[PDB]
């Protein structure tokens, strides 16, 4: 799960670079908190990740919010992830 | 101990106070900022007319997803805000939609006019009471802020589900 969290942090940096016209280089996850939501037929999670990334060579701290929605449609799990916010500490 | 479980769905236009009503019922306080697109379900154990009830309440934000919510739901709290005319205009749409999906003329529901604590009012009791009459469902006014009518709205909906 430290892997899972690391994978979502990398995803957050990537999505920040693509959608917020940046070029940050992911170093590591500093801390993660997790908030769970279970509307019917779902197991959803908002992740609050503090992460370290290099901005033009210099290590800085960032707070990313990532939304993971997992929905049972028919009898098949559909998974979806989306960066909600990304800002410097 | 015997208990009966009820599946309740809270629907209405964005900003009418769906999240606030539910969290009032569940948590006994007013949440004036709750993410406007997040859905969640809640479970409350309560005694209604001497029956120990488990209410499984879905707080919608609004799809196939929404259709599923409606098939599963047994009773629907249709919420508007007394200081928003178009939230009141929208009610037809919600009711029509539920009647479409469940494919029944008789679906337990309750009409709720929320924010009745506020000195502004755009919708008259009588207008709402006329609509409720035409659909043959009850009307409660409520305030998620002051808890006025909150318990009563949910309890009334359970009574409606029993009637069927
Ligand atoms: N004064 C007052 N404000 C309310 C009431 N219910 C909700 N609100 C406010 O109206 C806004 C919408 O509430 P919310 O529950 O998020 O609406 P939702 O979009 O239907 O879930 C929030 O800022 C609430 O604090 C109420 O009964 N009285
Ligand atoms: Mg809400």
């Amino acid at each position: 799960n430290s892997l899972e969290i690391e994978e979502l942090a990398r995803f957050a940096v990537d999505e920040h670079n693509k959608k917020e016209n940046a070029l940050l280089e992911f170093v590591r996850v500093v801390k993660a908190k997790e908030q769970h939501f279970t509307p019917w037929f779902q197991r959803n999670t908002m992740y609050y990740l503090t992460l370290e990334a290099k901005d033009g060579g210099k290590k800085k701290l960032y707070e990313a919010k990532v939304w993971v929605k997992r929905i049972m449609v028919t009898d098949k799990m559909r998974n979806f992830k989306e960066l909600q916010e990304f800002k410097p500490v | 101990s015997h208990m009966t479980e009820y599946k309740l769905v809270v629907v209405g236009a964005g900003g009418v106070g769906k999240s606030a009503l539910t969290i009032q019922l569940i948590q006994n306080h007013f949440v004036d900022e709750y993410d406007p697109t997040i859905e969640d379900s809640y479970r409350k154990q309560v005694v209604i007319d001497g029956e120990t009830c488990l209410l499984d309440i879905l707080d919608t934000a609004g799809s196939a997803m929404r259709d599923q919510y409606m098939r599963t739901g047994e009773g629907f709290l249709c919420v508007f805000a007394i200081n928003n005319t178009k939230s009141f205009e929208d009610i037809h749409h919600y009711r029509e939609q539920i009647k479409r999906v469940k494919d029944s003329e008789d679906v337990p529901m309750v009409l709720v006019g929320n924010k009745c604590d506020l000195p502004s009012r755009t919708v008259d009791t009588k207008q709402a009471q006329d609509l409720a009459r035409s659909y043959g469902i009850p009307f409660i006014e409520t305030s998620a802020k002051t808890r006025q009518g909150v318990d009563d709205a949910f309890y009334t909906l359970v009574r409606e589900i029993r009637k069927h």
